[PDB]
């Protein structure tokens, strides 16, 4: 797979139309969640967007999203401090996608963030 | 130098209860969700996004 | 684990001067200085290694979380929660059939510099 045909797939999986071009970081919108995803670094896929943090939630509360489990998937909930601004994101190698990873990918990032509310 | 690394002497150690049960630490997963949504391709993009963007691609 | 688990460990071992065990636990405790690392295949065909870091009280979340934003290194350790335990957990990730420089000697040289980093009180 190179990202041009993951994405590809990922649009037809989704029922979209497929971009004249596909550009370098692709955009795609699930529900309340802008989704990005894009090469980074070369041979991995990675997704991310901007979820909306609970005050509420303590430093303990917000890291405890953040620990291991057995689904690689699983997001990362980190800040961008140039920004100002949470992110959201997973991350996974282009060299050993199959027809459903990134599809899983998606998800897997878009519950993470429906969660954080 | 031997037995060394970031200027620290290495050695083993047996591993106690807490790290071999973190270590195997698993999540139920959750059902599906994002066939049963609306899913739509990107017209535009946010302005924060942009500057996140092109800062780091 | 298995024999792949087995066989990056034996290598890491000699890379460090370690004597190697006749035994190999599932759970592989290494001492990097101050800090207490530990490595293990989770999931199967991944290597994960993690410690438990000084963190700063200073810090507040922003700081913290800042520490997680992704970068050009697929390495670059995770700090995170275990809320069961109560302790707070930095950790890292890779695949066990492609590992950094064939070995695992970077990563937890990267996990280490972590928490080395993190232990700085500003």
């Amino acid at each position: 797979y190179s990202f041009e045909q993951a994405i590809t797939q990922l649009f037809q999986q989704l029922s979209l139309s497929i971009p004249d071009t596909i550009e370098p970081v692709i955009g795609v919108k699930v529900g309340e969640f802008a989704c990005h995803i894009t090469e980074h670094p070369v041979g991995q896929i990675l997704m991310f967007t901007l979820p909306s943090l609970d005050n509420n939630d303590e430093k303990e509360t917000l890291l405890s999203h953040n620990i291991f489990s057995q689904d690689i998937l699983k997001p990362i909930l980190s800040w961008d401090e140039v920004g100002g601004h949470p992110v959201l994101w997973n991350r996974q190698p282009l060299n050993s996608l199959d027809n459903n990873s990134l599809y899983t990918q998606l998800e897997m990032l878009v519950q993470g963030a429906e969660r954080l509310q | 130098s031997v037995g060394e690394m970031s200027g620290r002497s290495v050695s083993q150690q047996t591993s106690d209860q807490y790290a071999n049960n973190l270590a195997g630490r698993t999540e139920s997963p959750q059902g599906s969700s994002l066939a049963s949504r609306i899913i739509e391709r990107l017209s535009s993009v946010a302005h924060s996004v942009i500057g996140f963007i092109q800062r780091m691609f």
